[PDB]
RNA sequence: UUCUUCUAA
RNA sequence: AAUACGUUCCCGGGCCUUGUACACACCGCCCGUCACACCAUGGGAGUGGGUUGCAAAAGAAGUAGGUAGCUUAACCUUCGGGAGGGCGCUUACCACUUUGUGAUUCAUGACUGGGGUGAAGUCGUAACAAGGUAACCGUAGGGGAACCUGCGGUUGGAUCA
RNA sequence: UUAGCUAGUAGGUGGGGUAACGGCUCACCUAGGCGACGAUCCCUAGCUGGUCUGAGAGGAUGACCAGCCACACUGGAACUGAGACACGGUCCAGACUCCUACGGGAGGCAGCAGUGGGGAAUAUUGCACAAUGGGCGCAAGCCUGAUGCAGCCAUGCCGCGUGUAUGAAGAAGGCCUUCGGGUUGUAAAGUACUUUCAGCGGGGAGGAAGGGAGUAAAGUUAAUACCUUUGCUCAUUGACGUUACCCGCAGAAGAAGCACCGGCUAACUCCGUGCCAGCAGCCGCGGUAAUACGGAGGGUGCAAGCGUUAAUCGGAAUUACUGGGCGUAAAGCGCACGCAGGCGGUUUGUUAAGUCAGAUGUGAAAUCCCCGGGCUCAACCUGGGAACUGCAUCUGAUACUGGCAAGCUUGAGUCUCGUAGAGGGGGGUAGAAUUCCAGGUGUAGCGGUGAAAUGCGUAGAGAUCUGGAGGAAUACCGGUGGCGAAGGCGGCCCCCUGGACGAAGACUGACGCUCAGGUGCGAAAGCGUGGGGAGCAAACAGGAUUAGAUACCCUGGUAGUCCACGCCGUAAACGAUGUCGACUUGGAGGUUGUGCCCUUGAGGCGUGGCUUCCGGAGCUAACGCGUUAAGUCGACCGCCUGGGGAGUACGGCCGCAAGGUUAAAACUCAAAUGAAUUGACGGGGGCCCGCACAAGCGGUGGAGCAUGUGGUUUAAUUCGAUGCAA
RNA sequence: GGGAGAAGGCACGCUGAUAUGUAGGUGAGGUCCCUCGCGGAUGGAGCUGAAAUCAGUCGAAGAUACCAGCUGGCUGCAACUGUUUAUUAAAAACACAGCACUGUGCAAACACGAAAGUGGACGUAUACGGUGUGACGCCUGCCCGGUGCCGGAAGGUUAAU
């Protein structure tokens, strides 16, 4: 059944834009609030909310942008079913860089531009647009 | 089409034959006259082909159509053949 | 209740 | 003059509606035996090749082992021999070759099975509309041929004071 | 449609053997070894750098150059030697060829030429060791069919010509025409100019540098012998060679051709031709006016070549890793189970495997790329660079994925009370019906169809009542209800038994998902033994029916339908939608729980499970789906790849068989196909009209003649009209 | 299950070694227990004795004599083991398990018996009698006109009376 949280997480955005809501929420975890807290780095969330005590829950706040949305695109490059790594040379320019694309590397969670910078590759994650 | 119906079976990219197999693979080959006649041709058009019954050099015995028009060909000749389907 | 078929431009 | 109740049916036309594989348009499309012709093929008493397994036979040359025999310039030496070598002997291995039995593959084969294809044949008209017994899947039976019928299922079927 | 393979095999011990380790070999133990990550077997094949295509990913490919390997008439074996199982060595067997006085011998172009052969097709018994090397020698040298040259083929890649200006009378002529003209066409003619190349004639580098001799000095030694080293002279060394390059010479001279014009795709007329001749990559042209045939003119495309065929990728996303789909266009197994398999909640440490980073090594050269250089440029040659996408090693890195431990509880699973149910087997039991049997009553028909008829009846049927027997199914309830994964399950009762849901809880600690191979279930018909057999009903029989009726209809009627136990394993087994998650507008229901509010009556507010219709976004080729997705995403499995052939052949598998199952190929076509639109049509449905029918009356068709047509006849019976509409 | 001893091929003597008798079999005297016996363990002398390997060695030949399968391929018929023409015929004939029909309710049917009675059967329809067919596999169509058989009792016919 559950097959991986971070496909979960990133479809609950997917549906939420459409839906226009303001606030998606579900479980969270230690690896959710490292990609969380990206995406209002980058600019694509504007509030996150990690609660829970038992059970973390992360609740988001959805950026919406002259009524429409901001998240224009949302995906998954490295399923469970197949893992993608890339190198530094190879990381990728989403919408010719000006969308972002979150790797995990060794050095934690971060951008692919900041990744260049860093100069090491990892697991590229998801592709944001 | 998942990754690991594609790891326990590759894409089989389907293999092509030949229309013209008789040639093996050369561009002309040399032939002996069997038989010289004509033949009706299918519903849309209506004539007298020439063509010719063929035997080969590799024993094959194939007919081919002799173009143009008029010609001065015999049983027992050598001929040459470049291949082509009539329609 | 019964009742068929129309060649090849 | 007669007669018109009437619109059930017939013929035609219009309108809405539905079905539809039709579209030089139901005088439409369409099917299968059968007859003819063409094309490749299945099967097939067999037939002739190729390849190979298997079980043994086979033992040239060669080398290795043994060696009664014949033999033997350097070396030992009493000068007699010593070892060794030669030659032959036999043994081991093995090529050529042979036997049987299989297997596999190609070619061929009286005859026979369907298949596909026809600008004109013969027989019927099953499907397409409720195609004039709705259609079709299974399965079984029957029957020149489409097919028919029984059981079960499907709608990918029309009808409705 | 190759699943089992192996006995020195696999391991050990010991001995032997080889340069070396080791069943390398042998002996003796052990029974191992291998395989679904494809062993085994079959088919094909020298391998790589590379080459070709492709944007890449890839795909194909291995001539030429390289690196490796293998082979040398065939089959064998050793020998020798550091190195051989030796193309140009031996020995044996074979084959073939040759010589012989017949006793015997000899022979190996896959070296370079060449000959024959085969073939669609691939060059000279060419020259020369000058250079470059290689072998021997102190050297000189000797040899080299390695090597450097020439011939040969538009075999390929390049560079170059076959002139340049001018020239309208728009010449002639051709073609075409609206006969006016137009076009060929500045094209040619003519004029002025140029002489590249080829040719001819003359001239004239580099590749020839080295080395070689004679000499000088130094070193070495007793040496000023020799020798060595370094200077100096004499000569050189060229096969190509009549070189590269340079001047003369002469004239526009000696030098352009294929393919194409219907669309696809750049470029049209005319004339011949009449489904003939033909054309043809595809669609398709020709059946008397062809831009598609043939010819001409004109034009387009290329060019010393131009076409066709062959052959490979691309286009082709048409196997979709990049980069596909499976409701109906091909495609989700009939479902369920489940191993291997792949996949995995959460949190903490650990590990550092994967992963990432760095560094070393290697990834030969060539090639390609980049920057240069050289040949008059270019092709070509060549310098440097990058690249060679890798692999090995070392040093890290710790987010994730693993590995290791510990936790947590949401996932998952128990415990507790209940709930609904055609959920399952087993055994009873009812009531109607039908049939049959027996009897009473009673009389002439019954039955069936569209009509009938077969049939049943006076031997008393039918009908009617009474009695009895038997099998099968269980009205009403009943429901776009219920349950089961489906296949499916329907009177009532009993016995055994399953699943689901809800409620409060308690607990467990990730215990999960999917699942090739495997296992079970699995409608109906069919099969096997037994049983049973009312009704019904293939086949079959009769009767109709019709042109025919092996059918539809009637009257019969058997397997079969029922039961027990087994086989088969297919169904439009359909929701034509595989399973388990998560998210995402609603409305109207059905069914089944369970809280609250006074139930203030059949009420309201909740909260669950399941299911039906509608429908928003979204998606969809459309149709539609639409919180039970055909929306958005996750995991894993099954499948698809033009149509026919064909789920067929041939093998295997399974079965008593029927068959099931696995699963092609040849050949053939340019379609097949899905939705949806417009018409048309329906022995489809509504609504309306018409001397359409009905209601009427008179006629035609009988007769004779008139008139017209057909036919026949004729020397000729002029021609045309020929359903309705001659 | 078989076919299949398919077919086909190899070994075979003697001597020695292994081991001057081995593997094995038998098993004392000993020794201990002993409820002491027509004992139990232990114990192994003794005798008896395969099979194999290795190495020799003889012949033309070693299962040397006697003894003791000719095999293969196709097809007819019957499935088979069986039974038979004593004395010219052993089979395709018969029988057969199997199948089908039919009869029969026990004082059975039926048979032998003038009868009594007996067999049937001390069996009771999963029984018995008869006929046909002859395993097993796949099967088994049509015709009741005829001839039989069965069922019917309306009418015609009709005995003794």
């Amino acid at each position: 059944s559950m097959q991986d949280p971070i496909a979960d997480m990133l479809t609950r955005i997917r549906n939420g834009q459409a839906a226009n809501k303001a606030a998606v929420t579900m479980p969270s975890s230690k690896l959710k609030v490292a990609i969380a807290n990206v995406l209002k780095e980058e600019g694509f969330i504007e509030d996150f909310k990690v609660e829970g005590d038992t059970k973390p829950e992360l609740e988001l706040t959805l950026k919406y942008f002259q009524g429409k949305a901001v998240v224009e695109s949302i995906q998954r490059v490295s399923r469970p079913g197949l893992r993608i790594y890339k190198r530094k040379d190879e990381l990728p320019k989403v919408m010719a860089g000006l969308g972002i694309a979150v790797v995990s590397t060794s050095k934690g969670v971060m951008t692919d531009r900041a990744a260049r910078q860093a100069g090491l590759g990892g697991e590229i994650i998801c592709y944001v647009a | 089409a998942t990754v690991n119906q594609l790891v326990r079976k590759p894409r089989a990219r389907k293999v092509a034959k030949s229309n013209v197999p008789a040639l093996e693979a050369c561009p002309q080959k040399r032939g002996v006259c069997t038989r010289v006649y004509t033949t009706t041709p299918k519903k849309p058009n209506s004539a007298l082909r020439k063509v010719c019954r063929v035997r080969l050099t590799n024993g094959f015995e194939v007919t081919s159509y002799i173009g143009g028009e008029g010609h001065n060909l015999q049983e027992h000749s050598v001929i040459l053949i470049r291949g082509g389907r009539v329609k």
